[PDB]
RNA sequence: AGCGA
């Protein structure tokens, strides 16, 4: 009598000396508000995004 | 949320709509959970990977950027930020409902508080919001 | 009336009342059982846990 | 002067009495209540001698209840006649090891009858497959062995009491008339004078209103009750009158909201008191109204229903309750007292077994089927329909099996021994569906009323949380056909006593009066003196002159049960600790090899032979062939038979079941004789255990309380050891990625450990495995995952595959050891009957001889139970002058506080029974020996001794045998007189100052034993939800570090401690890893984070839009 | 058994005492009292008995006797016990609390 | 007065604080994490739903159905009678078996709201706070060690 | 569901 889970150990701790580069993308609502997201150097921000 | 061994109070308190929408990450609309056939969690639902968090680790829906180098940011086309796999124990939801619903405590439990706060007999109070009966709430 | 307080918090407000402008507020002392003294603590967690 | 097993040692009884009635079949209350249940021939007949008129099996009872079925229309109906079965379709052995339930088909003959046109359609349908009780008296589902418990439950019918009211100082008499299946009414009288009459628990009503109702309108009340003057004082309180004025005010009151006409309202009492279909007071619900009001005097017993004469007769009665009549002849029946009944009162309490407890399930499943027929009996076109079509039969199965199945009653077969084999059955339990649970079940059932005597034993009872609530069947009890516990009695005809032995149930009890066995009967059936012994109708003991004696006990020990008649001495055990000896003589275990007791009772023959686990040569005849597999019988007419053996079974407990045969292969037996010892059998009687030299004094504080000291010789020659079986099982089955594989192409595992597996995954047969070896190689899918780069690099370097196919194989658990009896394999391959996704099942069997080692669990037959504190060598243990070590040394202080000296007598007489005694009668005989019977003037040494429970060793006679206790080889009387002996300290040398007690008892080896208690975890599984240790022994778990617990730390002011055991052991998700991490890197523990409870509390309140947080200052 | 002494005087004991329940007995039959009262008077009669045999087993035994060792060691154990083990049980409680 | 009393508690109970009144009617549900609701699946496909992924259904479906009902044009009836059952749905998720029927699942099994996780004996306020288990742990029967 | 202290 067991179960699991889809998920990844990755057991990795945590990693604060190489972070891959990344901008922060900004897509406003339609009631004047902002919902920042980051991406990265390579990312292709989009057009618009769900907030 | 995180911090440390800082502790003077626990203040809890009544929430208001926009303390709810505030605290959730996304708005779930959509009655489903799982697809049966690839069990995963849908898009939208009650489950979504981009509502709710990553169920793995440093990995994204649609692997784009599945690696601790890529921590913090956010797929672009499946949506899915990409974190470690415990942000699901904690990500909340939050249900915008097309119309405005009475909470249970603070009407039935007796003594009812908005009974006391309108001054309304609560064999009144159920007939107005279960829609048995009408309430003027204006005169001029 | 009727509603029962600690009575450091009682002696401390009436410390307070008597000056800008003084009445006492007249107190007596009651004995309760335990799960009614209990229940009326101070930290809602506790009660709630009751 | 036991007889009918011919092989029965010769035990010599100091039984001072003789008992007219045998023991009785002990498995009869299973047995034949199934074969009622069923209606076999053997049922039929014995019928036909006990109540021949009316011989209707459970099934004919429920089909004929339900004939006919009709539509609404009333155009057609279906009929249901002769149950009827087939042979079982598979053997008890091969059912238990394949699997499958032992069964046999059911086939009814059904019959549709069509009234407008006129036709029958007569069929014989299959009405499913029905489990069926073994020659044990067990069922087997789905090879697990199953025991039925017979269910004590308050009979259905009419009672009377009063309480008295505190404000008004007044007898407050009233009814309940509780029957099956039907509605509660309530006749009482009101604080002020008035017959009040609830009705299905509805405001009282005056009881004029419903006698209007009845019919009995005033006038007719006055024609009727004229003494009554409470029915005149409610002829005034009826606040109304009128038969049909009467009828629609108490109907409006009873169908509320409802047009309250008179037609309704008398349809209304018809379908729901004498609507037999829609309400019934059963067969026994009917015979306890008519015989407690004396209607049908002896009417033969039919017509499920209330009559209008039975309810004015219950009003009669009730009044005539409160006015305190001394009895009430009703008018065409028979003066009846006016006496309140009680509720636990055997003739009150019933008993529901197997056959009542099946039928009404299958009663409910036909139900079911019955509201599908008469549903689709509508919609179904006419001319055109069969019951074959009509039938549906999956609800019947489904109810039987979900019976069978979880259900508090279906309990599992406690069968660590032949005697709890025995004792699960005949075992009465109050608690149930339709009984009373714990939370009701308060202490006022939990009591013995006087009623219980030789019908349900006082002392057996489990120690847990059920006292009372589990009791056993007396020795002698048999079971009314209504349900009620009979027990047999001699009547005694005008001081005569008499041999015709009646079967009387606790009202005729109550009515005669009842005399004691052990009395001086004359030889003649006359009494000697005429003040008697005797007890009256409200268990009163009073001294009644020998001439009203109309009943006589047909022995002592008829109070007692099964395994409690085994306690010899029990008469000077407290009740106490008789009950813990009871209670842990059905746990003890199948020892290698089970020694007979030298002191014991009658009952170590009887219940053996009866208890099934011995074969007995069913017919006459000699021996063909022995083997230590089966026995060939040459019947004295033509006829062989072969009694195949079961070596090395394993049991529902883990212990095992060899048989091991006793005869030769010249020599003759009879039918009836036992011809195979089984698990705790020896040469046929019970042998729980093992006769040990015993010593009384405190040793150097090792058997401190309760402690026990044992030999190393138990130790060496195998005296106390147990085999125990573990089943271990695996089922390859499907996957999303493909398909599981048993084999021997494991993933990264050295070949040293792949040595003891066969060509094809399973291990080879014998190979000695350790805990944490390999038993089924096995492997399933993983699909794809990424490499850490780490492991990537290591599989670059040492050339080692990816294997895909992730291990999962069968790993014999921690702390476990032992060989491998047997594989049972299943396949697909083989078309066996495996559930949907499953490849290949996979079973096997570890078994392992589990010596005694201290910390197990000892006990005597005196509930002188206790741990083993030590086990010394053997030069160091207090040995006798003659050299002769004493085995085991319990502690003196808890015999005297415990009132339990039956072990000190036990032993005197074990050692008088081994060293072998002769009175030497030179002189005629002595003065204690008068009344000893014959050959117990001498004895052999090891020579076997019985004692009956309540007729045993008198003391003078103790005195008397241990006087003379002939010497071992030379002229050395070790015990003296007195009973005691110079013990020799082994360790030191010196002879102890004061004579010690000793002796031979016989003690049980418990089964609560180290290996299967001892527990630890380091860190192991983790729990789902909430991420706090698993728990139980099945896994890992940690031990719960309850809130009582955390109040002994915070009163210690132990903080850290308490920050500890609540943070970062049990819920510091992040927390522990890292706490592991500098235990083994040898840093310092961390700061404790959070606990895990606490955050899902604080997302629960949020969940429910309350702000929760935390504030700094 | 041989270390558990009975007090000689028991049967004397228990025929003095009988004697009065007897009478008390013969009392009730004759309608002098009623049955709460007798009940009452049996209970009191039957308790001391119960003290006087129990007198008597006390004044009986030695002091070596292990028995009363153990008990006037206070290792474990009141004279009840012993006074159960050996003499008299005494009364019993009904199942309501009466005796 | 006595009246004044009992109402005038709860008055100045939100007259005193910041807390406005308009909390105790609701506009947005919050939804809960769903590890602590999760679908575990168990060896062979049987997953094992928490209880409340179905009243989280029932009132996601109940609020669609309305917004649907509202963007279509529906008449008075229908829509008053869908806003009345998206009440019931959102009653039965904060406290199930509190006003009327208990909200049965199957074999008529009452449901698991999110008060049932905090009230009675079976609460989280008692099952992980009651006691816990603990790692690095053990038991096992006891003998007398007089040499210690 | 059953069981031990
Ligand atoms: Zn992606």
């Amino acid at each position: 009598l067991r179960g699991s889970r889809l998920g990844a150990v990755s057991y990795e701790t945590d990693r604060n000396h190489d972070l891959a580069p990344r901008q922060i993308a900004r897509y406003r609502t339609d009631n004047g508000e902002e919902f920042e997201v980051p991406f990265a150097d390579d990312a292709e921000i989009p057009g618009t995004w769900l907030c | 949320m995180l911090d440390v061994n800082f502790f003077d109070e626990l203040r809890i308190g009544l929430a208001t709509a926009e303390d709810i929408r505030q605290w959730s990450y996304g708005e779930v609309k959509k009655p489903e959970t799982i697809n049966y056939r690839t069990l995963k969690p849908e898009k939208d639902g009650l489950f979504c990977e981009k509502i709710f968090g990553p169920t793995r680790d440093w990995e994204c829906y649609c692997g784009k950027y599945k690696r601790v180098r890529f921590k913090g940011i956010i797929c672009e086309r499946c949506g899915v930020e990409v974190t470690r796999a415990k942000v699901r124990r904690e990500r909340m939801g939050h249900i915008e409902l097309a119309a405005p619903v009475t909470h249970i405590w603070y009407f039935k439990g007796v003594p009812s508080r908005l009974g006391y706060l309108l001054d309304l007999a609560p064999k009144d109070l159920e007939k107005i919001i279960y829609f048995a009966a009408y309430v003027i709430t204006s005169v001029d | 009336p009727g509603s029962l307080i600690d009575r450091a918090e009682f002696e401390a407000e009436n410390r307070r009342v008597v000056a800008e402008g003084g009445e006492p507020a007249a107190g007596r002392p009651v004995l309760m059982g335990i799960t009614k003294a209990s229940l009326a603590t101070d930290s809602w967690l506790s009660a709630a846990s009751f | 002067s036991n007889n009918s097993v011919p092989g029965a040692p010769n035990r010599v009884s100091f039984a001072k009495l003789r008992e007219p009635l045998e023991v009785p079949g002990l498995l009869d209350v299973q047995t034949d209540s199934f074969e009622w249940l069923i209606g076999s021939p053997r049922w039929r007949e014995s019928a036909a001698e006990r109540g021949d008129v009316n011989p209707v099996g459970g099934l004919e009872e429920v089909l004929y209840e339900l004939s006919p079925i009709e539509d609404f229309s009333g155009s057609m109906s279906l009929s249901f006649s002769d149950p009827r079965f087939d042979d079982v379709k598979a053997p008890v052995d091969e059912c238990k090891d394949k699997d499958m339930t032992y069964a046999a088909p059911l086939f009814v003959t059904a019959e549709f009858i069509n009234n407008n046109t006129g036709e029958i359609k007569s069929q014989t349908v299959f009405m499913g497959d029905f489990p069926m009780m073994t020659e044990k008296g067990t069922f087997i589902i789905n090879g697990t062995e199953r025991v039925v418990v017979s269910q004590l439950v308050r009979s259905p019918g009419v009672y009377f009491d009063e309480t008295i009211d505190k404000s008004t100082d007044k007898t407050l008499h009233s009814v309940k008339v509780i029957p099956s299946r039907g509605a509660w009414l309530e006749f009482d009288v009101d604080k002020r004078d008035t017959v009040g009459v609830r009705i299905d628990r509805k405001r009282r009503q005056p009881v004029t209103v419903l006698l209007k109702a009845l019919g009995w309108t005033s006038e007719q009340i006055v024609e009727r009750f004229g003494f009554s003057e409470i029915m005149r004082s409610t002829l005034e309180k009826d606040n109304t009158v009128g038969t049909d004025e009467a009828l629609l005010d108490i109907y409006r009151k009873l169908r509320p909201g409802e047009p309250p006409t008179k037609e309704s309202a008398q349809t209304l009492l018809e379908n729901l008191f004498f609507k037999e279909k829609r309400y019934d007071l059963a067969r026994v619900g009917r015979y306890k109204v008519n015989k407690k009001l004396g209607l049908h005097v002896g009417e033969p017993i039919t017509s499920s229903t209330l009559t209008e004469e039975d309810v004015v007769a219950t009003i009669e009665y009730l009044v005539r309750l409160h006015e305190g009549q001394t009895t009430m002849t009703v008018p065409g029946g028979v003066e009846v007292p006016v006496e309140t009944d009680d509720i636990d009162h055997f003739g009150n309490r019933r008993l529901r077994t197997v056959g009542e407890l099946i039928q009404n399930q299958i009663r409910v499943g036909m139900s079911r089927m019955e509201r599908v027929v008469r549903e689709r009996m509508t919609t179904q076109d006419v001319e055109a329909i069969t019951p074959q079509t009509l039938i549906n039969i999956r609800p019947v199965v489904a109810a039987i099996k979900e019976f069978f199945g979880t259900s508090q009653l279906s309990q599992f077969m406690d069968q660590n021994n032949p005697l709890s084999g025995l004792t699960h059955k005949r075992r009465l339990s109050a608690l149930g569906p339709g009984g009373l649970s714990r939370e009701r079940a308060g202490l006022e059932v939990r009591d013995v009323h006087p009623s219980h005597y030789g019908r349900m034993c006082p002392i057996e009872t489990p120690e847990g949380p059920n006292i009372g609530l589990i009791g056993s069947l007396s020795v002698y009890a048999r079971v009314n056909p209504f349900g009620f516990i009979e027990t047999p009695y001699r009547k005694v005809v005008d001081g005569v006593v008499s041999d015709e032995i009646v079967y009387l149930t606790a009202d005729e009890e109550d009515r005669h009066v009842v005399a004691q066995a052990n009395s001086p009967i004359d030889a003649d059936g006359r009494f000697v003196e005429p003040r008697v012994l005797v007890r009256r109708k409200a268990g009163e003991v009073e001294y009644v002159p020998s001439s009203e004696v109309d009943y006589m006990d047909v022995s002592p020990r008829q109070m007692v049960s099964v395994a409690t008649a085994m306690i010899p001495f029990l008469e000077h055990d407290d009740a106490n600790r008789a009950l813990m000896g009871a209670n842990m003589q059905r746990q003890a275990v199948p020892l290698v090899r089970s020694e007979a007791p030298l002191v014991g009772t009658g009952m170590e023959l009887r219940a053996a032979i009866d208890a099934g686990d011995v074969v007995v040569a069913e017919e006459s005849g000699v021996i063909e062939e022995v083997s230590a597999d089966y026995i060939t019988v040459m019947h004295d007419n033509g006829t062989r038979r072969t009694y195949r053996m079961r070596k090395f079974a394993r049991s529902n407990h883990g212990t095992c079941a060899n048989q091991c045969p006793i005869v030769d292969a010249g020599d003759r037996v009879e039918a009836g004789q036992v011809i195979a010892d089984g698990p705790c059998t020896d040469d046929g009687e019970m042998a729980l255990g093992k006769n040990l030299l015993v010593a009384i004094m405190p040793w150097e504080g090792h058997n401190y309380e309760d402690a026990i000291i044992l030999s190393n010789r138990l130790v060496e020659e195998d005296v106390l050891t147990s085999i125990h079986i573990e089943e271990h099982e695996i089922d390859a089955r499907d996957t999303k990625l493909g398909a599981e594989e048993i084999t021997r192409d494991i993933p990264n595992i050295s070949d040293e450990v792949l040595a003891d597996l066969d060509e094809r995954g399973i291990v080879r047969i014998g190979a000695e495995v350790r805990d944490g070896d390999i038993l089924v190689g096995k492997v399933t899918p993983k699909g794809e995952t990424e490499l850490t780069p780490e492991e990537r690099l290591l599989r670059a370097i040492f050339g080692e595959k990816a294997r895909e196919v992730r291990d999962t194989s069968l790993k014999v658990p921690h702390g476990e050891s032992g060989k491998v009896i047997g594989i049972r394999v299943f396949s697909r391959e083989d078309e066996d009957e495996l559930p949907a996704g499953v490849n290949e099942l996979v079973r096997v069997y570890v078994a392992q001889k589990r010596k005694i080692s201290d910390g197990d669990k000892l006990a005597g037959r005196h509930g002188n139970k206790g741990v083993i504190g030590k086990i010394l060598p053997v030069e160091d243990m207090p040995f006798l002058a003659d050299g002769t070590p004493v085995d085991i040394i319990l502690n003196t202080h808890g015999v005297p506080r415990r009132m339990n000296i039956g072990q000190i007598l036990e032993t005197h007489l074990g050692w008088c029974a081994h060293s072998g005694w002769k009175v030497d009668a030179a002189k005629g005989v002595p003065d204690w020996a008068a009344r000893l019977p014959d050959e117990l003037l001498e004895a052999q040494p090891n020579a076997i001794v019985s004692t009956p429970v309540f007729d045993g060793a008198q003391e003078a006679e103790l005195q008397g045998l241990l006087s003379c206790t002939l010497p071992n080889r030379d002229g050395d009387v070790l015990v003296d007189a007195d009973g005691k002996a110079m013990l020799f300290d082994g360790r030191s040398g010196e002879p102890f100052p004061y004579p010690v007690t000793v002796g031979y008892m016989y003690i049980m080896k418990l089964h609560h034993l180290v290996d299967d208690k001892i527990h630890a975890r380091s860190t192991g599984p983790y729990s789902m939800i909430t991420q706090q240790p698993l728990g139980g022994k099945a896994q890992f778990g940690g031990q719960r570090f309850g809130e009582m617990e955390c109040w002994a730390m915070q009163a210690y002011g132990a903080a850290y401690t308490l920050q500890e055991l609540l943070t970062i052991k049990s819920d510091d998700t992040v927390g522990r890893v890292k706490v592991y991490e500098a235990i083994v890197k040898g840093e310092n523990i961390p700061e404790p984070g959070i606990p895990e409870s606490f955050k899902v509390l604080l997302k629960e309140l949020q969940s429910l839009c309350l702000n929760v947080e935390v504030l700094s200052s | 058994m041989a270390d558990v002494l009975v007090p000689p005087r028991k049967k004397e004991i228990l025929d003095h005492y009988e004697e009065r329940a007897d009478k008390v007995e013969k009392q009730f039959q004759r309608g002098a009292l009623n049955h709460d009262e007798r009940n009452e008077a049996l209970v009191e009669i039957w308790k001391e008995a119960t003290d006087e045999v129990g007198q008597a087993l006390r004044e009986h035994y030695p002091d070596d006797n292990p028995i009363i060792t153990i008990v006037d060691s206070g290792a474990t154990g009141n004279f009840t016990q012993t006074r159960t083990l050996a003499g008299m049980k005494g009364l019993v409680t009904n199942p309501k609390g009466e005796f | 007065k006595l009246r004044a009393l009992k109402r005038l508690k709860v008055v100045a109970a939100f007259q005193q604080s910041g807390n406005s009144p308009m909390g105790m009617v609701l506009d947005a549900v919050p939804v809960i994490p769903p590890e602590l609701r999760p679908m575990v699946q168990l060896d062979g496909g049987r997953f094992a739903t928490s209880d409340l992924n179905d009243l989280y259904r029932r009132v996601i479906n109940r609020n669609n159905r309305l917004k649907r009902l509202i963007d279509l044009g529906a008449p008075e009836i229908i829509v008053n009678n869908e806003k009345r059952m998206l009440q019931e749905s959102v009653d039965a998720l904060f406290d199930n078996g509190r006003r009327g029927r208990p909200v049965t699942g199957p074999g008529n099994r009452p449901l698991k709201s999110l008060s049932d996780l905090l009230k009675g004996k079976q609460g989280r306020f008692r099952q992980n706070l009651l006691g816990k288990r603990v790692d690095y742990s053990g038991r096992s029967v006891i003998v007398v060690g007089p040499q210690l």
